[PDB]
Order: structure tokens, then C-alpha cells, then sequence
RNA sequence: GUACGUGAAAUUGCUGAAAGGGAAGCAUUGGAAAUCAGUCUUAUAGGUCAGCAUCAGUUUUCGGGGGCGGAAAAAGAAUAAGGGAAGGUGGC
RNA sequence: UGCCGAAGUUUCCCUCAGGAUAGCAGAAACUCAGAUCAGUUUUAUGAGGUAAAGCGAAUGAUUAGAGGU
RNA sequence: UCUAGUGGGCCAUUUUUGGUAAGCAGAACUGGCGAUGCGGGAUGAACCGAACGUGAGGUUAAGGUGCCGGAAUGUACGCUCAUCAGACACCAGAAAAGGUGUUAGUUCGAACUAGCCCUGAAAAUGGAUGGCGCUUAAGCGUACUACCCAUACCUCACCGUCUGGGUUAAGAAGCUCAGACGAGUAGGCAGGCGUGGAGGUUUGUGACGAAGCCUUGGGCGUGAGCCUGGGUCGAACAGCCUCUAGUG
RNA sequence: CCAAGACGUUGCAUUCUUCGAUGUCGGCUCUUCCUAUCAUACCGAAUUCGGUAAGCGUUGGAUUGUUCACCCACUAAUAGGGAACGUGAGCUGGGUUUAGACCGUCGUGAGACAGGUUAGUUUUACCCUACUGAUGAAGU
RNA sequence: AUGCCGCGGAGCUAUCAUCUGCCGGAUAACGGCUGAGCCAGAAUCCGUGCCAGAAAGCGACGAUU
């Protein structure tokens, strides 16, 4: 357990409800979590039978004024945000307050895409589903319900992967350098017999 | 026991007045780069309407080769003038406007359009932009550059000469117009290069083009259902009044539905009607436009006695088949079709054979004043 | 000040304070702000709130040593025998 | 504020939206006492015709042959 | 011994009658509701647990521990893929028969027998495992620990009632020790609080301000209520013992 | 479901609420939902029958107060049902409809008739909401 | 209480007059491909198109007493 003053998690490969379900706990906790990359979240159960989940969603409306009538989001930061609703007291001030706490996006912004991005092994679809269990992406469903940038996204995250692969490849020579003068100097056996 | 369908549309509602006076484009054709750098809309005024007489070249109908006759609607179409450029980027919440870059010297119409008083104002908008553009162009090309670099869509502002047309308003229409075609460099490079000309409608449109005209609709203020919404009127028998809706609603749900007919304002609304044919596109200088080949006597498209409420066009203009949304002297905004159409209506060349320029204010009998005097002893 | 003793509540205006995203009011607990009293001040003894120590009562939570019981656990280990087959080791 | 705390059931009534009556219940007492008792068990001993069981037992209903006529 | 209220009942278990059926009518035993809060069943008069004075601490029942929600995104072995899966008794409802569904079993490739799923299955405002969501479950079956918390249980403090033991050295109508217990409608009884008038009493209060009135002030009592500071006011009023009633 | 679609078999009155009052049928008007599909679209089986499918549509008249009904037409077709048996501060008042009156039957009579027949006052929104349009303070 | 009659511009208005009203994607039924996955296929669903613009969603820009 460990408090940040901002946790900024990749939701790639995350199951919706299981991540809402850490982050709502988090939020009450009162610790400030952004979540990035949305259209990666994963869902339990093949497409089609989401698809038709998302369908019935959209079939609840006020019979006067639909105004006033359940907003059916279809961005996938929108429905990662209405998971945690669902699970959230948004209704009280507490837990109304806690809801600003998350900022759920699509792709990763510039002013995070330099951040560090921890994940949550607890929600991952590699850990929690059997292999040859049916999955779909909250991205490829919700640019079926109506999300109309999906491939925004797509082209703005990958020249993103070029900028951050590198950066990474600079980092690599640094620590290369680093780890090249580390050996050389003698006190490296002085703190051996001290584990490090 | 028996079945009607609803009474209007639920695509149009609601039936409030237009938050605006000048139609807004709110779709742009599909941008091909194959096409050479064009403007996709253009600004006019509703001048007026009358009537041609077209010879009907369509294979296969029962009035192939005959004469018929048409109601076409003139719009006053004076140039526009290129007064700045802006930058269009797309994100993944939408297109988010980078930049914009104003031209050097803008004129007072347009700028009267950043004043509610112009006449109490010391008529400072621009100066220091002006200022700025003079001493330091540097700043301005990064700007440009900045547009070329990272916007994916650009728009020129352009504004209309309204001090050309016959109207008591001063103040400049100022729009956005898309630029398709070519690269991004291409079309900034087009913009900047067309800063304070003007551009005229026979470049943007080909006398056929198949348009879309967008405009606010004229306002018939606040009307009952038997009009607003074209229900039944309720027997001569009905007791406290029979031009409303008899019945608003059943118990459950208990309350009134937002797909009931009722009263309030019927007009001002912003409509966009597609697929309407440029007949001929006149020039202001030519005092031949309004007559054909086969009718010679040399006239003008304005009717006798001028037209009704909007008085003589001496610009350019563009004569459209069939009606346009809104009354007389009303900002429309001609915009290119956004979809494909192949249709031997839409595709017919038109040629035609008399226009009519009789008075409309009354029952005209004279085409031109000479054969008037002709006429009259 | 005769619209006259006292001049209540409903209701109302002004001022000050605070609250208010489709009711309000209420109970418990504390924060914040406002407000206030006791108490001490004194006659070795005494005012308010704290920290530890040694005890008592209640309870909770970790650990150690020992006795007894069972097929005087079952197993296992080391070390002597007999017999056995394999899902067959070396040798074929 | 403190202590105790129900009934919709019996019998009769031109009774069936009500009364009287017995029960439940409250106060006030009086006696009795290791007694006289218990919505309990045990030991001893009675009573009953329900569940089941039966139709090659009475009565009642019903299947099938074989024998003796 | 005298008297009140009641003399419309209702629900659940099991047994059962009339009825095509019923949240139907009528009975028998017991427990509940009416009269009864509290924890759990999302919610509900009688379902499950448990019955209640004011509090502190500890521990539990029924039920639960993904989030909403206090408490294991626990452990072990399995089954299930559902184009509108499943999700805890009462209970919010479903059948025969089926399946080139799958996992097992039984008997001679075959017939089967069993679980889960699917089909059978078919409505009207948008919509309900309580919601979100959940698929090597956060579903289903079974075992196993840890944990969560009721006004229940346990130790303790205090309040009251009742009960028993002391008290000629202590308004003896007093003092003192101890134990048990605490739901309540209709109804009963006891002791108190407050209002108008009468007898007695207080060397009683008062124009140096009685009574009354207002008050984001202070104190007392479980409470009815009482006392008091500040302001307003202007001629009377109260405590104690008893009497009385057009007394809340 | 079963095999000779017969025979079987399995499924899709009560008096609890209201008598200090919930305006009582039909039509007209207007909206919406369901599918158990009349037409249209898409395939599949020998002008005839099914599957997906409620997107859109589903009429004009004669009689009758009638919901059902029945007729003459048209039409691609003239499917069915829910909405407090949708809809009276929405209408009309034809059915129902107290008092007037007539007839038939019944009654000694007053009267009765779930038989017929004529005449017979249909109140109120300015409140809250909802809906329909119209302004509008304030972050930046 | 617009005396009446003929015509009557302007405005309003008439399916009594005129104009205008389309192509993308996933599919159900169902047919295939290889041996799940993919392809084909409806007036269906979802978007382009169209109307409103969150009065507590947002950006660019102009001038700044």
C-alpha cells in the first residue's frame, strides 16, 4: 500500500469493472487517478453480446423529453467514467467529489504522456481470464455505438510510440554510459557483502 | 379503428427561433486532394423571384422538346473579399481552431461587423493587428506556418460588399468558407495570396452545379397547432375554442409528451435545402443578362418598378430553380453539394428561351419600358 | 400624541449573519465560526489538559517450556535380512 | 414520569355496527409454608380406532384364466 | 373482593374442508402481528436472528466481505459460454419433450442415466441479481480458515422498580448493605409538574420597579416544569402547610 | 411432445382499496408502445405456405348511439392489441340520463318493468408540475 | 354599430399554387469459405446528412477606458 499525489494508470489490456472497481476505492481514498488510454480497455464476453448490452442502454429514454432521459456516452473515457459512477455515492457530496479526483481519456495527452504509468495486475485480462475465453476492446464497441475518432486516436498514438520509442532509446544510452562507469568504480564489492 | 400518420416531423423540433440570422454551413464537402485548390460556399441576398420558360431536353418524358415553364429565384451575389485565414486541427474531441490570421487593411464593412455602435466607437479594431503586420512580418509567417505544419483543415473569412447591393444595412456578412482541394501548404498559400482580393461566383460555381442554399426561414411568429403543426380543426360545436389539440395525452405517463403538437413559434428557423440548380449565373456589368438567345431585347434581371422591397440588382447574381428559404434581402449561403447525384434532372444542361422581367408589384403586362411606350399611345 | 396603559403570536419591511444544483424541517457525532460560564487566582494543600510508571477489573493478540494420551501416533532415517515385480535402470 | 398490561372467544338476547355473561387484566387485601404444586421428564397402569396395513378375513367395487358343472 | 378494557381480528408452520381457481371462504395445534422497536431478507405488520432503561469496552446471531458498504479481488477441487447467462430460503414465479452443447457415469459402436447451459419461452412509458459491473467470476456445488456487526450475550459505571438483610446510635416519612429485573396499544394504579380562588404561615417581594412581555445570555430536573442575567414595562405579587375548582 | 394428424398428454368468482364523491359508453381529436405481420424489403419450401422484420403505411362511404358486425367501393394493404376496458377543468351528449308524459305486461292500489317511447342546465385553472415557445444574473 | 355592389395592388395563404427530400457501415434470417475466423445478405440497428447547442462543455481572434 502507498499513496501518490497523482496516479496515471494505463488502461491497456484492463477489464472495465475490475479497474473501476480499484479505481472508485482509490477515489474515495481520496487520491487524485487519471486513466489513460481508454480505447484499450478490455471487457469480459465476445463483441456481440456487448454490442447488444450497449443497444439495451440505449434503449432507456424519458418517454417525454429524452432531454431529460438517460445521456448514453459513447466515447470510451465516458463509459470507463460511467463504470465508476455506477460505483461511486455520486448522488451524496462525498462521493460526488470524489468523482473529479478521475480524469479518464482516450489515447494519452501531452501532459501525461511523460508520466510514469503503473498498472493494475488485479484487473488485467492476461491475469483474470482463462485463455480462449472471447474478449472485446471498449474502443472497437464504442466505435460502433457512435464514437466517430477512433482512428484520430489510432494515428496520434502512434506517432506518440515513435516520439516515446526514442526517448527511450537516448535513455538507453544514458543508463548504457551509467552502468558502463558503475562496474569500474571499487566500491561496488565495498557494498556487496551489504546486499547491494 | 383507423390509423393516421403523425402530424410533422420530429427531426426539426424544437420549433424555437434560429440562434442566428445568417444560415451557418454546419457540413463541408468531403476534402479531395486530387481537385485543384476552390471555395466550397459562397454569400448572397435573396433579391427576389420570377418565372423562365425552359425548353425541356429530357429523353423519355411526355414534355421532351417542349417549352415549360419555371419559378426561379434570384439571389444578389456581389464578391467576396478574402480578408483572413484559419487554421483547423484535428483532435480526438474534435476540429479545434489553431489560429487565425487577418489580412493587413480591412475595410469598414467588415469592420463594422466587431461594433454593436460603430458611430460612438473610435473604430480601433485591427490597428494594433494592422500595426504589427506592417512593422513585423515575421510573426506573421510563423503563423502561417504554424497552419501549414499542423492544421489539417483551413477556412478563409471572407466578407461581402454589402454597400454594393441595395440595402439600408452597413454592417459587412462575415463568414468561413473551407477550402478543398490540394495540400494544406496549398491552400494557405492560396489564402495568403488572396488576403483583400475578391472572389467572384462564377469561379466557384458552373451555371448547372447542383447547390445547397442555407438560410434562416422567414418568421411567422407565434401560431396554434392547426398551423404550426397542421392538425384537424375541431368541430364548429367545441366549446372554449377549436384550433388546439383535443387530446395531449394519456394518464400514463403522466405527463405531456414532448411528440404532442402545440402552440408557440411557427418560423425563423434555420432550414438547409438541397439540390437546387444554378439556371445562369449573371454578370453585373453585362446589360444582357436577363435576355436569352432566343429572345434578344437587350434587358436586365430586374423586373420593372424594381424588385419588390429590395429595388435594382447591378452585381452579379444567380438564378436558382425553385424556392429558397426566407424572405427578401436575406442572407443565404449557397454551399457545394455534399453528396453525388447522376440523375438525368441533375444533369440536364438548361438553355433558356424567355425570362420575365413584368412588374411583380401588381399585375405586369410589359416587359421593358420601350415596348411600353409602344403599347401606350 | 386621542390610530392613546401593557402591546404577545400569525404575518410584514429594513438591517446584520449564514445557507441554497428538483422541497424543507429532524436525530447522532465532530469541524468551523460566534458566544459564554464555571474553575482557579488562594488557604503543605489545591485549577485545566496531558505523558510515563507500578497496580486492579474486563478483554484482545503473538510467543515459549513441560506433562499425558493414540497402532504407548502413522510415517521416516541410519543399519542388518528375506521376498517382489515394474510405469524396465545397467546390460540386448 | 414510574409500575403492571389485554381482548376479538363461551352462553343468552328481534342479537349480527350493540349489550349482559364467563375469560383475559389492574388495584386492595387476607391466609398458608417446606409446603402443595407444575403447558416437563421418568417409573407403574389405563383409554382411543387416525396414519399405515389388509382384500387367498367380514361387507362393498373390480382383472384374468384353469378346474368342478 | 371490586372494577376497567375487549367481545370486527390478521399472518406463518403442519393437518385439512368447500372451490376450475384466488393476495378466496371455513376450521384444528403452536408461534408471531395487532401492542414491537432493533440486526439481516435492496425495500415490506406478522420471514430469519433477536425482544428494548442510560452509556463504555469485548464477543456473537441471522446475514454477509469486488465497488456502492463495515469486512479475504481469501484457500482447495470442479462445472458453466448463454445473439439479451447466472446469481441465496419465504419471494415475486414456469412444464412435458428436446440438443451433432458439454462434463461425467451405467450397460450391452450403441442405447441410455445424470449435472450445467440452450431450445421449448409468447406484450405493450425506459429499467432493474438493489445499482455498477462480473466470465481460471464478483456465477454454480462442496470443504476450509480469517474477518465484519444488532438495542442479543458478557464485565463495568449510573438511573428506576421490586426483593431480602441491617439501623436507639438517625427531616426512623431517616440512614445503610445486597441481588434480580427494565417492550408496550385498549386499560388499570402510584408519585409528581403547572393554573384560578380560601384558611394558616413566612420580622415574605415591591414605584430604589409587582405582574406581564421579548431575549443569537447562564443554571437545575428523566420529564411535566422551575430559577436567573439583559431589555420593555408600570401596581401589585409570591414560597411552605392545607382547602377548593368553570384547573393544562 | 408421442405413432395410428385421431388417440392421449405438457404449456401460454372474490370484496383487498375507494361511499366527508377517483365524473359512468361510443364517436371526434391527438400521441405513443407491443408483435401474436395485412401490405412493403430480404431469403427459403410445392398463383400456396414459412423465417428474419414493427422501418413506413394500414382508406372513402350506407345503416345502427353501439365496441363488435354487415354491405357497396377503392387500395400495395385496408393486421391485431396496450396505454385507469388511453383520451369529458379536450369536445359532442347519440347510448346511459332523477323529476314531465305515453304504451304494453304485472299489481285491489300506491307503484313495478335488467320492456318500448319522446322531452330533459355537461361548472372552474390565474396554483404546482409537465409540455410548448420567450427572456435571463453569474465562472472564464 | 365597416350601408351595399364591381375590380382591387400589398401582405397572408392553398397537396386549390410552386420547389425540395441520399449513401456508408455492422448485421438478423440465411447462403458460403477454409477447416472457430472470414465473406455474402433485409425496408433492421449505427453513423454521413438534417434540427437543437450543454443557458455551470470548449477553442481561436479583435480591441482593452
Amino acid at each position: 500500500s502507498e499513496f501518490q499525489k497523482v496516479v496515471v494508470i494505463d488502461a491497456k489490456g484492463h477489464l472495465l469493472g475490475r479497474l473501476a472497481s480499484v479505481v472508485a476505492k482509490q477515489l474515495l481514498g481520496g487520491q487524485k487517478v487519471v486513466v489513460v488510454r481508454c480505447e484499450e480497455l478490455n471487457i469480459s464476453g465476445h463483441f456481440f453480446r456487448n454490442k447488444l448490452k450497449y443497444l439495451a442502454y440505449l434503449r432507456k429514454a424519458c418517454r417525454y423529453n429524452p432531454s431529460r432521459g438517460a445521456f448514453h456516452f459513447r466515447a470510451p473515457s465516458r463509459i470507463f467514467q460511467k463504470a465508476v459512477r455506477g460505483m461511486l455515492p455520486h448522488k451524496t457530496a462525498r462521493g460526488q467529489a470524489a468523482l473529479e479526483h478521475l480524469q479518464a481519456v482516450e489515447g494519452i495527452p501531452p501532459p501525461f504522456d511523460k508520466q510514469k504509468r503503473v498498472v493494475v495486475p488485479a484487473a488485467l485480462r492476461v491475469l483474470r481470464l482463462k485463455p480462449g475465453r472471447k474478449y472485446c476492446t471498449v474502443g472497437r464497441l464504442s466505435s460502433e455505438v457512435g464514437w466517430k475518432y477512433n482512428d484520430i486516436v489510432a494515428k496520434l498514438e502512434e506517432r506518440r510510440k515513435v516520439k516515446s520509442a526514442a526517448f527511450y532509446q537516448a535513455k538507453l544510452a544514458k543508463q548504457k554510459k551509467i552502468a558502463s562507469a558503475k562496474e569500474a568504480s571499487p566500491v561496488n564489492q565495498k557494498l556487496s557483502q551489504f546486499g547491494y | 379503428k383507423f390509423e393516421q400518420p403523425r402530424h410533422g416531423s420530429l427531426g426539426f423540433l424544437p420549433r424555437k427561433r434560429a440562434s442566428r440570422q445568417r444560415g451557418k454551413v454546419k457540413a463541408f464537402p468531403k476534402d479531395d486532394a486530387s481537385k485543384p485548390v476552390h471555395l466550397t460556399a459562397f454569400l448572397g441576398y435573396k433579391a427576389g423571384m420570377t418565372h423562365i420558360v425552359r425548353d425541356l431536353d429530357r429523353p423519355g418524358s411526355k414534355m421532351h422538346k417542349r417549352e415549360i415553364l419555371e419559378a426561379v429565384t434570384v439571389i444578389e451575389t456581389p464578391p467576396m473579399v478574402v480578408v483572413g485565414v484559419v487554421g483547423y486541427v484535428e483532435t480526438p474531441r474534435g476540429l479545434r481552431s489553431l489560429t487565425t490570421v487577418w489580412a493587413e487593411h480591412l475595410s469598414e464593412e467588415v469592420k463594422r461587423r466587431f461594433y454593436k455602435n460603430w458611430f460612438k466607437s473610435k473604430k480601433k479594431a485591427f490597428t494594433k493587428y494592422a500595426k504589427k503586420y506592417a512593422e513585423s512580418t515575421q510573426s506573421i509567417n510563423r503563423e502561417l506556418e504554424r497552419i501549414k505544419k499542423y492544421c489539417s483543415v483551413v477556412r478563409v473569412l471572407a466578407h461581402t460588399q454589402i454597400r454594393k447591393t441595395p440595402l439600408a444595412q452597413k454592417k459587412a456578412h462575415l463568414m468561413e468558407i473551407q477550402v478543398n482541394g490540394g495540400s494544406v501548404a496549398d491552400k494557405v498559400e492560396w489564402a495568403r495570396e488572396h488576403f483583400e482580393k475578391t472572389v467572384d461566383i462564377k469561379s466557384t460555381f458552373e451555371q448547372n452545379e447542383m447547390i445547397d442554399v442555407i438560410g434562416v426561414t422567414r418568421g411567422k411568429g407565434n401560431e396554434g397547432t392547426t398551423a404550426r403543426w397542421g392538425t384537424k380543426r375541431l368541430p364548429r360545436k367545441t366549446h372554449r375554442g377549436l384550433r388546439k389539440v383535443a387530446c395531449i395525452g394519456a394518464w400514463h405517463p403522466a405527463n405531456v409528451q414532448w411528440t404532442v403538437a402545440r402552440a408557440g413559434n411557427a418560423g425563423y428557423m434555420h432550414r438547409t435545402q438541397l439540390n437546387s440548380k444554378i439556371y445562369r449565373i449573371g454578370a453585373g456589368d453585362d446589360a444582357k443578362n436577363a435576355s436569352t438567345d432566343f429572345d434578344a431585347t437587350e434587358k436586365r434581371i430586374t423586373p420593372m418598378g424594381g424588385f419588390v422591397r429590395y429595388g435594382v440588382v447591378e452585381n452579379d447574381f444567380v438564378m436558382l430553380n425553385g424556392a429558397t428559404p426566407g424572405p427578401v434581402k436575406r442572407v443565404l449561403t449557397l454551399r457545394k453539394s455534399l453528396l453525388t447525384h447522376t440523375s438525368r434532372k441533375a444533369l440536364e444542361p438548361v438553355s433558356l428561351k424567355w425570362i420575365d422581367t413584368a412588374s411583380k408589384f401588381g399585375h405586369g403586362r410589359f416587359q421593358t419600358p420601350a415596348e411600353a411606350k409602344q403599347f401606350l399611345g
